[PDB]
RNA sequence: AGGUAAAAAUGCCAAG
RNA sequence: GCUUGAGUCUCGUAGAGGGGGGUAGAAUUCCAGGUGUAGCGGUGAAAUGCGUAGAGAUCUGGAGGAAUACCGGUGGCGAAGGCGGCCCCCUGGACGAAGACUGACGCUCAGGUGCGAAAGCGUGGGGAGCAAACAGGAUUAGAUACCCUGGUAGUCCACGCCGUAAACGAUGUCGACUUGGAGGUUGUGCCCUUGAGGCGUGGCUUCCGGAGCUAACGCGUUAAGUCGACCGCCUGGGGAGUACGGCCGCAAGGUUAAAACUCAAAUGAAUUGACGGGGGCCCGCACAAGCGGUGGAGCAUGUGGUUUAAUUCGAUGCAACGCG
């Protein structure tokens, strides 16, 4: 705000295999507090993806990874007088934020008959660079060109 | 105002046209006579170059730089 | 702020077309003694050497024609 | 069609208003739009983003001419100077100069005394 | 050190 | 009579000082046509208007009036008003260096006289742009205004007239005398011009400050300090710089200039508090960035508005409306 920079937490390892970038997708997807459900229905999807697709549990996160990876955004500098829009330089914290952010606005819509069903499909859609996952980065870089070889 | 740095500029790079008279003299004789505003501008503009002269020579106490 | 003229002791010319593009921009607009720092009484002789200049011109009055 | 493969977008930008002139080198016009003709009602086609888009559809009309490069020429202070140029550097031309042809008078057109 | 920038729709009036 | 006052000559000095005559370039306005064409132009939002009878835009050529970007600088010159594109002809003043000469030939000044911004007036031209008047369109409770668009005299040149302005560093003219600093601007003397300088001196000159002065603010070797000479002038505000009379003017008016009557104040300087459709910086989920509701619908319920013989009433930007 107007005082002190806030920092972090300590932010803890999976109780199931130990990591914490997937520990944000529980915070990314969580609804009302529901750990348990979100243990039964963020669990599950991950496990049968590792046993749909034959590669290893923790190189399947990152197999959909691949190609919904993002570097920036639009971050509009509206002094008053221009609101023109200006790219923004989405730093790691800022990348992973949208990150799985992106496995949200995937996920969430379209929903099939169950959100382990289309989570799973998602992931292996992302490792493909053919659905909705991939392009959700995609379409944000076409509002960004706009504007090209600035100072 | 002529820009046209060889090959590589590819960019605005037209400091050319900012550092001599950008519109913003365009934007100086815009529309008004006065004869005088500036006649008398001028004076105050140079009021400013005399006293803020003094706040870069009058700052030399200690305050505790 | 080059110590010209206040040791240069002569008359400006404006046949020395060499020395005198020195105080043109490269849009044609003549620099003020401001910034090279030097005396009005000589930088006189300079604006009127210019318009003889301009006149003939030698130099421009500005160069988009 | 007589087919030039040179051209230059002359841009009448000012203060509320921003025309695109795109001719060749003989004056003769080869293709012209505006931020105006996009509608843009009164206050917002002041916009520098509204008239980069305009030369979007003002980069068009030329390609029917086998047009290659050109050089700008923008007038008017106002919003842009560099929006189109942005929306031009990339139209999809080898832009060889862009420079700034404004008439800087000599003191003497008496300038109109409105706004209090 | 240091110099441009910036909006200007409209709204009046008082006995202890 | 003399000379320390004052006045002229010899040699240089920078400058928009002034009168007049030619001339350059940018820019706008307009004409002619080419290309090309649905807009141009406007702003608080427009609308008026200009437009397919083909403008805007853009380009070549041409027709014009008018002022001079950059330089440019509490830079310079002038009695003030004031004056700068360039070029030339006529021509004023002010300052410096060492002597020459004259030998108080001074200062101020009723009346008189000359100059004297703009607007304005007369006569003949000119008439880009701008623009009183003006009309159309907006805005407004009204808007014979502010704003948009056209648009007239004027603005501009010549020859006369008007003689007033916040013609104001709001400070008369002339001379002497009484701490310094920062410079600036413009000539000059001495020294190693060893270098854009060091050490003095002439003028104009901007700011800061000593004593002093002042009611204060502030001024302060450029005095509002310390004296002297002379002159214009003041006596509460209003009435009134108005009337009448004189003079001056084509007119506008200008100038010299009251009284009756009315009030107990009008007035300057300063700083507290207040206000600001004034700001400089900082601060709160104030917003950003995000999470997730309300605004759709049903129903609960309040309030308003309605309706009712009666449907108690208070609360109603923020700080009332699942409140009493």
């Amino acid at each position: 705000p107007r005082r002190r920079v806030i920092g972090q937490r300590k932010i803890l390892p999976d109780p199931k295999f130990g990591s914490e970038l997937l520990a944000k997708f529980v915070n990314i997807l969580m609804v009302d507090g529901k750990k348990s459900t979100a243990e039964s229905i963020v669990y599950s999807a991950l496990e049968t993806l590792a046993q749909r697709s034959g590669k290893s549990e923790l190189e399947a996160f990152e197999v959909a990874l691949e190609n919904v990876r993002p570097t920036v955004e639009v971050k509009s500098r509206r002094v008053g007088g221009s609101t023109y829009q200006v790219p923004v330089e989405v730093r790691p914290v800022r990348r992973n934020a949208l990150a799985m952010r992106w496995i949200v606005e995937a996920a969430r819509k379209r929903g099939d008959k169950s959100m382990a069903l289309r989570l799973a499909n998602e992931l292996s859609d992302a490792a493909e660079n053919k659905g909705t996952a991939v392009k959700k980065r995609e379409d944000v870089h076409r509002m960004a060109e706009a504007n090209k070889a600035f100072a | 105002i002529k820009v046209r740095e060889n090959e590589p500029f590819d960019v605005a790079l037209r400091r050319f046209k900012r550092s001599c008279e950008k519109a913003g003299v365009l934007a100086e004789v815009r529309r008004r006579e006065f004869y005088e505003k500036p006649t008398t501008e001028r004076k105050r503009a140079k009021a400013s170059a005399v006293k803020r002269h003094a706040k870069k020579l009058a700052r030399e106490n200690a305050r505790r730089t | 702020f080059c110590r010209f003229t206040a040791e240069g002791v002569q008359e400006i010319d404006y046949k020395d077309i060499a020395t005198l593009k020195n105080y043109i921009t490269e849009s044609g607009k003549i620099v003020p003694s401001r910034i090279t720092g030097t005396r009005a009484k000589y930088q006189r002789q300079l604006a009127r050497a210019i318009k003889r200049a301009r006149y003939l011109s030698l130099l421009p009055y500005t160069d988009r024609h | 069609r007589k087919q030039v493969s040179d051209g230059v977008a002359h841009i009448h930008a000012s203060f509320n208003n921003t025309i695109v002139t795109i001719t060749d080198r003989q004056g003769n016009a080869l293709g012209w739009a505006t931020a105006g003709g996009s509608g843009f009602r009164g206050s917002r086609k002041s916009t520098p983003f509204a008239a980069q888009v305009a030369a979007e559809r003002c980069a068009d009309a030329v390609k029917e001419y086998g047009i290659k490069n050109l050089e700008v020429m923008v007038k008017g202070p106002g919003p842009g100077r560099e929006s189109t140029i942005r929306a031009l550097n990339a139209a999809g031309f080898r832009i060889t100069n862009i420079t700034d042809v404004t008439p800087i008078p000599h003191n003497g057109c008496r300038p109109p005394k409105k706004r209090r």
